[PDB]
């Protein structure tokens, strides 16, 4: 399943609980994708 | 029945609200933002007022419409119940103050 | 969006605050739309 990550993304609800599971915002989530992996052209990330 | 249109995700708004900023202080002192909702519908951060509570509060209520009214709020029991001190007291589980 | 933004110890109030609200609803829906006339229940007392 993809999750969309871009800061700027509306959410559903497995981006809730991954916001939930870390008790962060999506600005700071979108931050750590980039973190995680500098190559993703953009935000969404498949639920592996 | 007893007034009850319960809406849990307005609950859990509300109440999150209330646990992040138990005051609205943050309202008070940031008024672009609170001032982009009525007051009307601020009320409910307080209050507990779902949307559909929110829609009878300000519902226009005539001769024309008032048995259907009846039958759309409290539902087809029986207004000469409804007048009942006991009844009502029990249908809204009232204090008698 | 909101309840992702807790933490541990206003999400256990919130929980908690949570099942209190919806036993007064779950309660009042149940006596006037579904318990069986034949039981003469009219509060949450008789419910339970």
């Amino acid at each position: 399943e993809e999750i969309d990550l871009n800061s700027g993304s509306t959410g559903d609800w497995r981006k809730t609980i991954l916001k939930r599971a870390f008790n962060i915002d999506d600005v700071s989530l979108f931050r750590l994708l980039k973190i995680t992996d500098h190559d993703n052209k953009d935000g969404k990330i498949k639920n592996n | 029945s007893g007034a009850t249109p319960y809406h849990d995700a307005y609950e859990n708004v509300r109440e999150v609200i209330q646990l992040q900023d138990p005051g609205l202080e943050q309202l008070n002192a940031s008024p672009a933002i609170a001032g982009l909702m009525h007051q009307a519908s601020l009320l409910g951060i307080n209050a507990s007022i779902s949307p559909e509570l929110f829609n009878i509060l300000t519902e226009e209520i005539t001769e024309g419409n008032a048995e259907e009214l009846y039958k759309k709020n409290f539902g087809n029991i029986e207004p000469a119940s409804l007048a009942m001190p006991e009844y009502l007291k029990r249908y809204y589980n009232l204090s008698d103050e | 969006v909101l309840t992702a933004g807790l933490n541990s110890q206003q999400a256990n109030t919130l929980h908690a605050f949570l099942d209190e609200s919806r036993s007064a609803a779950l309660s009042t829906y149940y006596i006037r739309q579904v318990a069986k006339a034949a039981a003469a229940i009219k509060s949450r007392d008789d419910l339970y």
